[PDB]
RNA sequence: AAACGACUCUCGGCAACGGAUAUCUCGGCUCUCGCAUCGAUGAAGAACGUAGCGAAAUGCGAUACUUGGUGUGAAUUGCAGAAUUCCGUGAACCAUCGAGUCUUUGAACGCAAGUUGCGCCCGAAGCCAUUAGGCCGAGGGCACGUCUGCCUGGGCGUCACGC
RNA sequence: GAUGAGUAGGAGGGCGCGGCGGUCGCUGCAAAACCUUGGGCGCGAGCCUGGGCGGAGCGGCCGUCGGUGCAGAUCUUGGUGGUAGUAGCAAAUAUUCAAAUGAGAACUUUGAAGGCCGAAGAGGGGAAAGGUUCCAUGUGAACGGCACUUGCACAUGGGUUAGUCGAUCCUAAGGGUCGGGGGAACCCCGACAGAUAGCGCGUUUCGCGCGUACUCCGAAAGGGAAUCGGGUUAAAAUUCCU
RNA sequence: UGCAAAUCGUUCGUCUGACUUGGGUAUAGGGGCGAAAGACUAAUCGAACCGUCUAGUAGCUGGUUCCCUCCGAAGUUUCCC
RNA sequence: CCCGUCUUGAAACACGGACCAAGGAGUCUGACAUGUGUGCGAGUCAACGGGCGAGUAAACCCGUAAGGCGUAAGGAAGCUGAUUGGUGGGAUCCCCCUGAGGGGUGCACCGCCGACCGACCUUGAUCUUCUGUGAAGGGUUCGAGUGUGAGCAUACCUGUCG
RNA sequence: GCGACCCCAGGUCAGGCGGGACUACCCGCUGAGUUUAAGCAUAUCAAUAAGCGGAGGAAAAGAAACUUACAAGGAUUCCCCUAGUAACGGCGAGCGAACCGGGAACAGCCCAGCCUUAGAAUCGGGCGGCUCCGCCGUUCGAAUUGUAGUCUGGAGAAGCGUCCUCAGCGGCGGACCGGGCCCAAGUCCCCUGGAAGGGGGCGCCAGAGAGGGUGAGAGCCCCGUUGUGCCCGGACCCUGUCGCACCACGAGGCGCUGUCUACGAGUCGGGUUGUUUGGGAAUGCAGCCCAAAUCGGGCGGUGAAUUCCGUCCAAGGCUAAAUACGGGCGAGAGACCGAUAGCGAACAAGUACCGCGAGGGAAAGAUGAAAAGGACUUUGAAAAGAGAGUCAAAGAGUGCUUGAAAUUGUCGGGAGGGAAGCGGAUGGGGGCCGGCGAUGCGCCCCGGUCGGAUGUGGAACGGUGACGAGCCGGUCCGCCGAUCG
């Protein structure tokens, strides 16, 4: 049960705050769970999703489609995998939006602020 | 409850006026002007679209009641009795076939459990935890418009654990249950006593709450030391049994 | 011979016309709570501009859908192009604010106004001109009523010293 | 056992809609809604159900609440008929022939013929008003009350060049004001209750002499400094070139 | 149910003046303006137009939404601008 | 005979209605009143406020000589302030006898007549601060009074009124 | 002619101040009528709407020239009650306070005047310094037609005693506020589905089962939610502690006094007029006329005279809190509305559009999970059609969830001498209905399975009684007989 007196139930509120969510607050959202073999070694349960992480996704039609990404579109919500895309009517390739709470990280792409970040979620797991 | 009520100058933001008879038009007042579609349409009338609804409603609405403290009392303690009919607590809906004895009271232990683990084994334990699987079970998605108006989830009532000491830690441990309720003994809610006004409460008691409920509401003889000056009330009726009296040796002879 | 067909009407399937019904909702209405912050240091409002590709909305002011600091940490995206030691003074139609820019107006202030109309003053730099002045002009000044102080003045208004 | 009429009107018991507190359920093995010469229950309000469609929710029961039940109000908003392929297309004398283009020509363009406006015009320019309608190219839909290949429509581009033409300057009827006088104040009168702006001469920039309370707005027809030929563009010219 | 919320055809009055007309300017609602018709004052005039008081008040006109069941009238008395 | 309406009288040569969908009109609030349900009862009402408390607009608790209504009325007012009944019917119950009987009991309600309080009138021993008191005795007068309380809170329909 | 002062004039002189904007609340002015009175004029509407001004975060009010008559209360403000009362009112319609009492909050103060005269001890500006919201030095100016200091009625001045009280700085914390970072649990097995987030099974977290997103009802997929921990910045105010100097000249506190004791004028008050109020021989306010006093003055709800009594001290000023708040910025909620509803506006809405102008003012939301937004063939001048392709679905093809009625076309059935429709009764034709409409039961023979006492033991248990004894009793299990059902 809620009790902080500054965040809100309301089902409109929360709506509209998603929906209206800028692209730093859109990153965070746009969260993906780490894989077991990285959860076992970092001590961390998700990430935000980046451009060059590998993605194994888990659910829908691509549930066993594993590869790199190459664009988070953050404006729609989705990322766009190497190989996940799709046959058009003209015949040509598009990729295939997928949301990243149905994938899983199997490799990240680290940095000096991804390896921070990294220590910071595993600091307060303990 | 909070007050609702419409603009009070709804319907009313416009300078329409009626071109009288004589135009093979209605009377109903009818806006100014031209060029927009609006020009010419009626206006203030709870027939008219866009117009002011039939009396509109007002916060100063009598939407609070003023019941007597006694009448109250005799509530909450009617409540109180029909928790303790098993019969009663079963026809309220409760699963409550594998309780030990109604009333249920338990150990003074209960009131320092602090994990939901351990609030969900002593209801194990206690026979109760049935009724709260049945509350978890009946989670769904309220009907009708209500679930866009903050109110999306309705489920069964389970269990009410009535505790008598202050700030007991169970209150943390069992708030996260679902169908569980807490109240202190000193502060009973016939809201949770009767949900919906049916009688028939599983109740929960711990041994300290159960001990002071005769501190609280006294009895027949001797007055309450935390209500000044209350008496139960007596029935119209002292024994109930009608078989007994119809079929006694008096009556019958 | 009032049969077949046409017309009218009627009933049913299908197809039209129209947008009711149901299910929704980044909107409204109502109640409650916290705080006190516009302006001559030029407010609110009003005009005109500004993007590689925009008309409106939103934003902004010739530094013009943004400059700078800080935080975050790899996008923006309809299309095209360009960055980014992407293990980094570092992407972002990201967030936030301390530095900075901020056109014509408007209480609007040199005079006006159906006029980008009509005046006065100061002056950086530059041209040749030399203890002399000229051309040009960046840029800035010139409303009203008042308070304190000041400068310059008027009147036998009240006096005094001399002639 | 007896008995049965009912407008105005009163009351009782029930049916139906949307929420809230409870409770019992249904639903992607298909909810709501809607459709149906399928079937049944009730005197009735209504209810239950087959089949279809639809593709995400909904219902029963006990209490309780309400912006809760339509055939009418020349009722409101929206939608749709008969009228009806009907009334109408008729003022301003008038068109015809051949060719070109085009899928398509009575309506576009070229040529020829026959007519009209007849200089107080159906010609050639301006003022106000409009604001790109101006010029070139192209054109699906709409519009141009028939039609269009077309155009004052649509789309993409282009176009308005001044010392001499105007505004700008002056003042007209009048307008707006200082001070003063009124006014609770927004405001009223308007040079009328007043130490006016300043203007000339010589200069150590100071002196001398004049100085009647608005040096403001108000005319693209009143007054008024100055340009003419010749040529030039798809579209500008006393403005561009000589 | 017009080309037109005053127009069209023929006819008609006056036509150097109390003539006609453009622009500027002044007079604004119980006010203006009127060779005077209660005329005109933006298709509005015996008191314009716009917003508000305003959901103005009406003993008067029109409507007033489900079912069955039971009971079931009055147009007469007195008083009242 | 076409519905709705006004009407003594409508199928009317009486008005509205071309057609369909959706919307569309006795409500909310304040003061009273009868009725009914509920609590308590000569009382009743904690929600002005306070203590708290579902981490909480709820629920719970709190009336000191608080306050409202009731518990006493009659007078313009000064002011005074209920001596506590009788009787005819009458429900229920108890006795004797089985008649439409007799005796006892006599609530509710109704009829009749006293008594008490007060306004008014009348009356006057004794005391008394000299204007008060009140032994006795009253009245075709008047009251929304007394004669062993019935109210207060709250819910809803209906009715008058803003 | 010079000089001093006074009044005034000009300065683009040096440095400051002001105008205007917003509306929910707040302060001042001005000010109706509709309406009610069943007419209407006083009254009511209303000390309201409209109009003209002025502030803040609140405003305003505020420290008795009060309330009362008591055994007395004690600034202002607000709530409950007083009370629909006293009063006012063609005493009609109607209107209508205050004190006491109970609560919220509380807070008191500053001036003018007689009182330096051994010297204006006061203040502003320039300039120069400093630990710079200020202090110091110097110089000009203001001011004696009076700046400082003391005093304000509760007092106070002066005098004498008492020895009672009074003097900052800096550090570290707490309190308040605003922010930043991390931190629980499945996406395991099977099935239906385009997609599990649905059903079934097996697990887990919970001081977190508020809420939202993701391809369908998701506690454990994601953001969050609960509770800790750590980090940063304001406010210099309150509060605890610590380190150092802590000076009583002087000023206050208390007691005494044969002395003084200064207090607001065209103001109060009165007459009259107008307005307003419940204020009634006149509640407040305002114009005009008269016009005070200091052993006095105002008030004491009936005008006047006389004698007492009670209570305060106007005509100068400041002041937080309790209270108000449809505007501004920022939050939380709802038995509210759900696109003809709800604000006029869910959308480039105060927009398009209309009016010379003041002003008036709309309509308009929904493809799909994902554009995967329909390649290509063919006919056509083209719009498009016929095939084909995408998708779970085009029976979702960009005004794209679903798609009622009025109304219309086509096909099929039927009827039709100047309406149609309708009530009741049959009939013809059609349509529909198999709970539309049964096939079991009893008695015997054969065969197959399952069990068979009133006997004897065990397990648990019940009725009654007294949730004791005693009596009675059923279920299940194992055995010897019985040989039945
Ligand atoms: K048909
Ligand atoms: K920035
Ligand atoms: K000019
Ligand atoms: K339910
Ligand atoms: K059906
Ligand atoms: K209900
Ligand atoms: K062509
Ligand atoms: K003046
Ligand atoms: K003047
Ligand atoms: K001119
Ligand atoms: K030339
Ligand atoms: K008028
Ligand atoms: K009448
Ligand atoms: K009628
Ligand atoms: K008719
Ligand atoms: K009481
Ligand atoms: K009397
Ligand atoms: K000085
Ligand atoms: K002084
Ligand atoms: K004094
Ligand atoms: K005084
Ligand atoms: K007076
Ligand atoms: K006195
Ligand atoms: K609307
Ligand atoms: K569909
Ligand atoms: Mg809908
Ligand atoms: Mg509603
Ligand atoms: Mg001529
Ligand atoms: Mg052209
Ligand atoms: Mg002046
Ligand atoms: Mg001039
Ligand atoms: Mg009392
Ligand atoms: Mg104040
Ligand atoms: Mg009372
Ligand atoms: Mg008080
Ligand atoms: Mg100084
Ligand atoms: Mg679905
Ligand atoms: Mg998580
Ligand atoms: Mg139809």
């Amino acid at each position: 049960m809620k009790y902080n007196p500054r965040v809100s139930s309301s089902r409109r509120k929360s709506r509209k705050a998603h929906f209206t969510a800028p692209s730093s607050v859109r990153r965070v959202l746009m969260s993906a769970p780490l894989s077991s073999d990285l959860r076992t070694k970092y001590n961390v349960r998700s990430m935000p999703v980046r451009k060059d992480d590998e993605v194994q996704v888990v659910r829908g039609t691509y549930k066993g489609r594993e590869g790199k990404v190459v664009q988070v579109y953050r404006k729609k919500w989705v990322i766009h995998i190497e190989r996940i895309t799709r046959e058009k009517v003209n015949g040509s390739t598009v990729n295939v939006g997928i949301h990243p709470s149905k994938v899983v990280v199997t490799k990240l792409r680290l940095d000096k602020d991804r390896k921070s970040l990294l220590d910071r979620k595993a600091k307060g797991r303990a | 409850r909070q007050p609702y009520a419409v603009s009070k100058k709804a319907g009313h933001q416009t300078s329409a006026e009626s071109w009288g008879t004589g135009r093979a038009v209605s009377r109903i007042p009818r806006v100014a002007g031209g060029g927009t579609h609006r020009a010419g349409q009626a206006a203030f009338g709870n027939m008219c679209r866009g117009g002011r609804m039939f009396a509109p409603t007002k916060i100063w609405r009598r939407w609070h009641r003023k019941i007597p403290v006694n009448q109250k009392r005799y509530a909450v303690a009617s409540a109180i009795a029909a928790s303790a009919v098993p019969s009663l607590v079963l026809a309220r809906g409760h699963r409550i076939e594998s309780v030990p004895e109604l009333p249920l009271v338990v150990s003074d232990s209960v009131e320092s459990i602090e994990k939901t683990s351990n609030a969900i084994k002593a209801l194990k334990q206690i026979g109760a935890y049935p009724d709260a699987e049945k509350a978890k079970d009946s989670h769904a998605i309220r009907p009708g418009k209500g679930k866009m108006r903050n109110r999306r989830y309705i489920s069964r009532k389970g269990p009410l654990i009535v505790y008598g000491t202050e700030g007991a830690k169970l209150v943390k441990a069992f708030r996260n249950i679902p169908g569980v309720e807490i109240c202190h003994v000193d502060r009973l809610n016939l809201l949770k006593l009767a949900p919906g006004g049916h009688l028939g409460r599983f109740i929960v008691w711990t041994k300290s709450a159960y001990e002071k409920l005769d501190g609280i509401y006294g009895s027949f003889d001797k007055a309450s030391e935390k209500k000044k000056g209350y008496v139960l009330p007596r029935p119209k009726m002292a024994n109930a049994d009608l078989a007994r009296i119809i079929n006694s040796d008096e009556v019958q002879s």
